[PDB]
């Protein structure tokens, strides 16, 4: 594909479903192809509009969080994962991610500690859990040894 | 001032002793210090009545002095028996603040009804003395008389009534925007839930639709200039048409588009000083932002001898658009 | 007959060339169950709909609405999944330490600890609560303030007559919007967010949503005796009825 393949499909479904609500409900499926065509400032606005009509979809919210992850916007990416997690609790891997990102960016707030506790009980003694325990401590020699 | 000091000295020593005293004895020295305090308060009452009128400043400063003592004799009797309160309250026959808080500490809603039964304006005193400070919600039912009206009105199932006062409190409202907005919403939900005839209802919701129409203006204030002007989101005042018109046009409002001015020309019928000075002020910054498109549109949105001209220039496409603006109006 | 209907879905899902008809029919089926409040019924159907249905289908007036309706329905379900969790939690508050009047010096210390541990759990049960309150609230405002035309309200207006569906969409609004409001009020009141409780009278009366039309006159008053209750607690705190400082 290219830029033409994806921006030409705009006129494809625009000519099939022209009302604003259905135009915005196709944003996730519009954004589905811009993520593939390496367009992240564009894909961001496409998914963000589908989120404006479909604000309760855990997949869309996570997809934006994964896109904000490529943008390295931790505060924005974390919040997106949070919404997908609070909508659907079965997304364990996202509970790790939130805990993983909260400990890497800043530990001063206890919120990073909380999400790490949950991540532990979802993955009992996994290799990543200790890694996060050491990361949180990082932010002294005797302390690490204990 | 020595006669009196020796009496306020033995009140306090009659207070230290009942702390350690066989029951009956601690009462007889209490009926005594009540016998004595009722002769002091009677002599400050008789000297008051002796002096009046001019030099009043000295006569309203001696009132505060006897009134800070029937309060210091009351507190003292707050631990003691309240069976004597009725006689201390009658001796200095008002000192109501003390007998009114003795009736509050107990379940004698019968005493505070017996107090107001024999009184001169205690009712206007027991309500203002409840607000300054269960069955307290039955006295809240009566104290909710005044602006707290709407509350006891929803409770009494007096909806139509709740609507009238809820709108009235919405109007006087100037201190908080978020609150003026809440009151109308409530007023409206009151009126809708009430039993107006479909005609009356249609009037309440139309005269209302107006209010919501003006408000909506301050409501749609852009989020660029409200962080620029460093404004509180909700904790801001009920702004007036002028402030709005002038704020919708500020050089702070950067992305100002057709709709910001159109609404800054819709808030002119919301006035009650110079109308056509502003009519110009705004059409002129409507061009500064143009950077000689928007003037274009706002003349497209109006559908005209409102705008000025020679007065305006007070220039190649201003007259040029003012020609296909004489064809448009015609 | 429940199974007959929830089973006709797997038949339509099997053939990807009928995903537009599978969704549409899935909607209808879930519209009957919602009117009965069978949320485990509605959701058991909701999972049978492949998670990637919307993407592939990409528009007749009948497909634009059914895509919108489906998300509306998900917005509704998620507004009950998060409340029942929140509600389950509100009913699991750490219990006070039991008192042993006339304690031995042994029982005195076991109790100094049980009393100090409880004063750790009650802090987290407000911790977990706040995060389950922040989440259940969001969902209740996604449904009540549904983006682009209100909940269960078609955006597309050129479909062919379907009185069954259309009147099913008006009803679902009158059964579930009064019921979601009263819940949110119960959530706001339960967490002591009284100022915001009263701001349900802005949301509802709003001309932007016209939520008040979905209310019966009785339901209104009921909401007005619910708000007067939040107001009280705001007076007990020393503020005015609506939560603003008394200057």
């Amino acid at each position: 594909r290219s830029k033409a393949d994806v921006e030409r499909y705009i006129a494809s479904v625009q000519g099939s479903t022209p009302s604003p609500r259905q135009k915005s409900m196709k944003g996730f499926y519009f954004a589905k192809l811009y993520y593939e065509a390496k367009e992240y400032d564009l894909a961001k606005k496409y998914i963000c509009t589908y989120i404006n009509v479909q604000e309760r979809d855990p997949k869309a919210h996570r997809f934006l969080g994964l896109l904000y992850e490529l943008e390295e916007n931790t505060d924005k990416a974390v919040e997106c994962y949070r919404r997908s997690v609070e909508l659907n609790p079965t997304q364990k891997d996202l509970v790790l991610k939130i805990a993983e990102l909260l400990c890497k960016n800043d530990v001063t707030d206890g919120r990073a500690k909380y999400w790490l506790e949950r991540a532990a009980k979802l993955f009992p003694g996994s290799p990543a859990i200790y890694k996060l325990k050491e990361q949180l401590l990082d932010c002294g020699w005797n302390k690490l040894f204990d | 001032r020595t006669v009196i000091i020796r009496q306020h000295e033995i009140v306090l020593k009659v207070a230290y002793p009942q702390a350690d005293s066989n029951l009956r004895n601690i009462v007889t020295e209490q009926l005594v210090a009540l016998i004595d305090c009722f002769l002091d308060g009677y002599v400050s009452q008789l000297k008051s009545v002796d002096k009046s009128s001019n030099r009043e400043r000295y006569d309203n400063l001696e009132m505060e002095y006897l009134q800070k003592r029937s309060d210091l004799l009351s507190p003292l009797l707050s631990l003691g028996q309240y069976l004597w309160a009725a006689s201390l309250a009658e001796k200095y026959c008002d000192f109501d603040i003390l007998v009114q808080m003795c009736e509050q500490t107990d379940n004698q809603s019968r005493l505070q009804r017996y107090m107001t039964q024999f009184a001169d304006q205690n009712f206007s005193d027991f309500l203002f003395r409840w607000y300054l400070e269960q069955h307290g919600q039955l006295a809240n039912f009566l104290q909710a008389h005044e602006h707290l009206s709407w509350l006891h009105e929803i409770n009494s199932q007096e909806l139509e009534k709740a609507h009238a006062t809820l709108l009235g409190l919405a109007n006087m409202e100037t201190r908080y925007f978020a609150k003026k907005k809440t009151l109308l919403g409530l007023s409206k939900l009151a009126a809708l839930a009430s039993d107006f005839s479909e005609d009356m209802l249609q009037e309440k919701i139309e005269e209302m639709a107006e209010q919501e129409r003006f408000l909506l203006h301050q409501e749609t204030l852009p989020e660029q200039l409200l962080a620029e002007k460093q404004l509180n989101l909700s904790a801001m005042p009920v702004l007036t048409a002028p402030q709005l018109i002038g704020l919708y046009i500020c050089e702070e409002n950067r992305r100002a588009n057709e709709y910001d001015f159109k609404k800054a020309l819709d808030l002119l019928e919301y006035i009650d000083i110079n109308i056509n000075d502003l009519k110009l002020e705004i059409l002129c910054k409507a061009l500064q932002r143009d950077n000689w498109v928007s003037k274009d549109s706002i003349f497209v949105k109006i559908l005209l001898p409102e705008v000025k001209d020679l007065l305006q220039a007070d220039e190649f496409v201003l007259k040029a658009n003012y020609e296909y603006y004489v064809q448009g109006q015609i | 007959e429940d199974r007959l209907k929830i089973d006709v879905i797997d038949w339509l899902v099997f053939d990807p060339a009928q995903r537009a008809e599978a969704l549409k029919q899935g909607n209808a089926i879930m519209r009957k169950f919602l009117a009965s409040k069978k949320h485990e019924a509605a959701k058991e159907v909701f999972v049978k709909i492949p998670q990637d249905s919307i993407a592939e289908i990409y528009l007749p007036a009948e497909d634009d609405n059914a895509i919108r309706e489906h998300l509306c329905i998900r917005a509704y379900l998620e507004a009950h999944e998060t409340f029942n969790e929140w509600f389950k939690h509100m009913n699991s508050v750490p219990q006070k330490p039991a008192l042993i009047p006339q304690p031995t010096f042994t029982e005195k210390v076991a109790h100094e600890h049980k009393e100090k541990k409880y004063e750790m759990d009650f802090g987290i049960w407000k911790g977990h609560l706040d995060a389950l309150t922040a989440d259940v609230k969001e969902k209740m405002y996604n449904v009540l303030l549904f983006v682009d035309g209100g909940w269960m309200v078609d955006v597309r207006e050129d479909a062919k007559e379907d009185h069954e569906r259309t009147h099913q969409m008006v009803l679902l609004r009158k059964l579930c919007l009064p019921m979601l409001c009263f819940l949110l009020h119960t959530i706001l009141h339960s967490t002591g967010q009284y100022q915001e409780c009263l701001q349900l009278a802005d949301m509802v009366s709003s001309e932007r949503h016209k939520l008040y039309l979905v209310f019966s006159k009785e339901e209104l008053r009921k909401l007005l005796q619910k708000l007067r209750e939040s107001s009280l607690m705001l007076l007990d705190q020393g503020l005015d009825p609506l939560g603003y400082e008394i200057q």
